[PDB]
RNA sequence: GAAAACCCGCUGUUACCCGUACCGUAAACCGACACAGGUGGUUGGGUUGAGUAUACUAAGGCGCUCG
RNA sequence: UGUAGGUAUAAGUAACGAUAAAGGGGGCGAGAACCCCCCUCGCCGAAAGACCAAGGAUUCCUGAUCAACGCUAAUCGGAUCAGGGUUAGUCGGGGCCUAAGGAUAAGCCGAAUGGCGAUCCGAUGGAAGAACCGGUUAAUAUUCCGGUACUGAUA
RNA sequence: UAAGGGCAGACGGUGGAUGCCUAGGCUCUCGGAGGCGAAGAAGGACGUGAUAAGCUGCGAAAAGCUGCGGGAAUCGGCACAUACGAAUUGAUCCGCAGAUAUCCGAAUGGGGCAACCCGUCAGGCCCCUGACACAUGAAUUUUCAUGAGCGAACGCGGGGAACUGAAACAUCUCAUUACCCGUAGGAGAAGAAAACAAGUGAUUCCCUCAGUAGUGGCGAGCGAACGGGGAUUAGCCCAAACCGGCUUUGAGUCGGGGUAAUAGCUUCGUAGAUAUAGGAGAACCUACUGGAAAGUAUGGCCGAAGAGCAUGAAAGCUGCGUAUCCGACAUAUCCCUGAGUAGCGCGGGACACGAAUCCUGUGUGAAUGGCGGGGCCCAUCCCGUAAGGCUAAAUACUCCCGAGAGACCGAUAGUGAACCAGU
């Protein structure tokens, strides 16, 4: 249960393919990491395990309206 | 007794004739092991009455 | 009503013999010795001084049928040897 | 499912052994549909001395399709049916004659 | 020789028993099973 | 060369629950058997002996379920 | 080298499971090498005697029965049927405590099912408050009976 | 001389074949219903009878208790039973509604080796008892409803083989199968064009198109869509512009419920019926054979009834029934226009397709007539209006209830199980 709080990403299953063509099962990984956030509205600190997309969605449009957007789409709990 | 007797009981008289047939039957069913009775059907009668007077009071108790 | 019936038997005649303030009873298995007690007292209007109790499992017996055999069991039952007070009788 | 006959009845055999015979009715095994009927179908069995023993003559049961009831008018076992002339009450009638039957 | 049954109740029923088997999903997969059956005996804790 | 509870200084009335039969170096347990096997602990008299070895023998138990 | 059931053949043959061993006199009985009583003989005796635990679960005692079971017969039996039999304030256990380990809390990890993670559980260990001499059953006895005591609560 | 033996016949034994029989199976049709459970389930333990209970039923009120409706002489369940009682003052039995309902089990006061051990607090009895409460998580405001567990198939979703085929084998196949896991409902899923096409007009299912177009170590194989014919038919609701009210925050920015209105082109200024008990329901004599007629032969009768089952052999007229008609006290059912978006790079996946369409792990990233699609890429043309949502019908299935059927089986068959069977 490693998924991103914000935009709600987790792992994919895919293929490592080589070069005749042969097919191993893999995973693909979130770029997932545990980060600090100052949240000025409250002013409070807040530790979000987030993805680098959810880092980038947060540095676009404010961390207050992420948490919120995030909350109502129920990727935050 | 019967179930038009017991039904017209007072809800006092009732409750003491309850424990005492409850006494009786218990009684009864001491004696009979001793000496086997020449009617045994006594027995299935006043355990039968008790299920019928305890039943009348569960109906007076709850309506 | 936990006790179910008096015993009847070369023994328990032989204690009565000896020493005519005692009594055996069979009772349910699961009533001890106070209620025991309270029982017989209400049941007879006596005294009583002490009780002895045993635990008895049912003997298993062969039901026999037309066919062939089956396995069957009787009920279990607790014994209960009663002390009156020096005086009075059942 | 109630019967044609009942006990105290008067019943006559319309077939077997004793066809043409009437007797009373004593006894009826519904579970098996058999009644027994007083003075017919006599057994001899053998009993051991129990609670003298000997041969006791006894009456035997007999299947309660081979019995009707007797008409009240002139003896002829008759079909019945029911019907509610007693205050509406079902009785038995007999059909040959339409009498009832008490 | 000694052979391979050893009896120990508390080892049976510590092994086998109905607690043991409720306790994990794979326990209770096996009683579903059964039940489906429709086996007299359920666990080694039915025996006596 | 355990731990924790615990334990130190800081005259009547009563007495609850379960087991208790029987086998258990075995004909009753584990070996499909009334199977020459396996099964933890205690006690184990007298003479002889260093001995709980060996031989004989009390108490007790057996003569091993075809002749 | 097919399957189930039944029946053959080898054949009245192999075998009847430790070479510790038996003989006689009475009893009961339709029937006795084997059952019951007595005398004599033999075997074990740091056991093949007496106890605790695990395991078994009525096999314990008594009366009937000898069909099946017992590697023979059986009047006998751990066999069939019925009846009877196990008695605790002081014995053992449990109620109390913790070990290995196990389940979990706060938290951590992880497609799911879930995996970790210090208080609780968990004896094979610690604590347990407290007697006896005599009798007594066909079968129970430190448990029942009589004497001598002890120990914990409660008014 | 036959000790013994051979062959045949007769009669026996053993064994249980065959023939005949059976409601025990098998496969379906039609109509319902599609769950049970913290008000304590499924499944169990222990009890309960006049006499031990092996099944069945029931739960300390224990083969059982109460009321209303039906009905009329026996009844007190079964494994080949006697006793003793109940019952026309209406038992037993059937329909509907109630009462009681021990212990374990999600098990929920704490533990535990299921059916047991140990508690706390309020009362009541009286060291011991019977009756209360005492779990956890989620909406929620400590009052409240909801959830946990089990269970046929059908649905959706998350993971996901191998044997095998290719006459070896690795791409490919088996197969988005088996299996594991999560989670609904009576169905589910899908569904109202940024669509197909080169005029049609939302989904779903059937017949064709068609083993075609394609795809593929172009091998083995895989395999559409458009169109046509049918079943069924259905379309709607938000976000914003805008109009008012309130709170908060620095005339003004938010967050709330109300109005306004959403597009191939807009907007704004039923109660009777049915079901679950029931009531009536036609018509046969004589002789023969036989242990026994329902058979045979005469002679009659009914038929909106000549289905069937039972009865001492095969019955329209012996019994239960059948055709037809009647019946319910309850209880159920019926100016604005969706942004980490479109698009793009890298690595992969699903699509019939093994690299146009659709999806995304990673890194980027607009427009507001624009944009998207028509099988690589550009231009013209045509079609449509993404980044919000809901939606019946035609479709799939049977643990269960009711009514039926079979050129299906007849005890080594048919279910493993016709009986003591998941024994
Ligand atoms: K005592
Ligand atoms: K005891
Ligand atoms: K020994
Ligand atoms: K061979
Ligand atoms: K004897
Ligand atoms: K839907
Ligand atoms: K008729
Ligand atoms: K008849
Ligand atoms: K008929
Ligand atoms: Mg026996
Ligand atoms: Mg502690
Ligand atoms: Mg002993
Ligand atoms: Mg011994
Ligand atoms: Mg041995
Ligand atoms: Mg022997
Ligand atoms: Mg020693
Ligand atoms: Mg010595
Ligand atoms: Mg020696
Ligand atoms: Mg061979
Ligand atoms: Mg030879
Ligand atoms: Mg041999
Ligand atoms: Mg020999
Ligand atoms: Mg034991
Ligand atoms: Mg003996
Ligand atoms: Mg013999
Ligand atoms: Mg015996
Ligand atoms: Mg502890
Ligand atoms: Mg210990
Ligand atoms: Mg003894
Ligand atoms: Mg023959
Ligand atoms: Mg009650
Ligand atoms: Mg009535
Ligand atoms: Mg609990
Ligand atoms: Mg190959
Ligand atoms: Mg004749
Ligand atoms: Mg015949
Ligand atoms: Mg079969
Ligand atoms: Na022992
Ligand atoms: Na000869
Ligand atoms: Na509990
Ligand atoms: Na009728």
């Amino acid at each position: 249960s490693k998924i991103c709080q914000i935009t709600g990403k987790k792992a994919m299953v895919g293929n490592n393919v080589s070069h005749s063509k042969r097919r191993t099962k893999r995973v693909f990984d979130v770029n997932l990491f545990r980060k600090k956030f100052y949240w000025v509205e409250q002013d409070c600190w807040v530790v979000l395990r987030i993805s680098a997309a959810g880092l980038r969605l947060i540095n676009k449009i404010g961390l207050d309206a992420a948490i919120k957007r995030a909350a109502e789409k129920g990727f935050l709990n | 007794m019967k179930i038009a007797e017991i039904k017209e009981l007072a809800t006092k008289e009732l409750q003491e004739r309850l424990d005492a047939e409850v006494a009786a039957y218990d009684q009864m069913r001491i004696n009979h092991a001793v000496s086997p009775l020449d009617s045994p059907a006594k027995l299935k009668h006043q355990r039968r009455m008790i299920a019928q007077m305890k039943t009348v009071l569960r109906q007076r108790e709850l309506n | 009503g936990i006790i179910i019936k008096p015993i009847i038997s070369e023994k328990m005649t032989a204690v009565t013999e000896k020493m005519s303030e005692r009594y055996g009873f069979r009772v349910s298995p699961n009533a001890n010795k106070i209620e025991i007690k309270k029982a017989v007292e209400a049941m007879y209007n006596v005294k009583v001084e002490d009780v002895n109790t045993m635990r008895y499992d049912g003997k298993r017996k062969n039901r026999y049928t037309k066919s062939g055999l089956i396995r069957g069991k009787e009920a279990s039952f607790k014994k209960a040897i009663v002390t009156l007070k020096k005086g009075e009788t059942i | 499912s109630k019967l044609h006959i009942k006990k105290g009845d008067t019943v006559m055999v319309i077939s077997g052994e004793d066809k043409g015979h009437s007797g009373r009715v004593l006894e009826v095994l519904v579970k098996e549909q058999r009644a027994i009927v007083e003075g017919l179908n006599m057994i001899k069995k053998h009993a051991k001395p129990s609670a003298q023993g000997g041969i006791i003559s006894k009456e035997a049961p007999i299947h309660i399709s081979n019995l009707n009831v007797v008409d009240p008018k002139t003896g002829k076992a008759t079909r019945i049916g029911r019907r509610l002339n007693e205050n509406g009450k079902l009785v038995r009638y007999a059909k040959k004659s339409g009498e009832e039957i008490k | 020789m000694k052979r391979t049954y050893q009896p120990s109740n508390r080892k049976r029923l510590n092994k086998h028993g109905f607690r043991s088997r409720m306790a994990t999903a794979n326990g209770r997969r096996v009683l579903a099973a059964r039940r489906a059956k429709g086996r007299a005996k359920l666990t080694v804790s039915d025996e006596f």
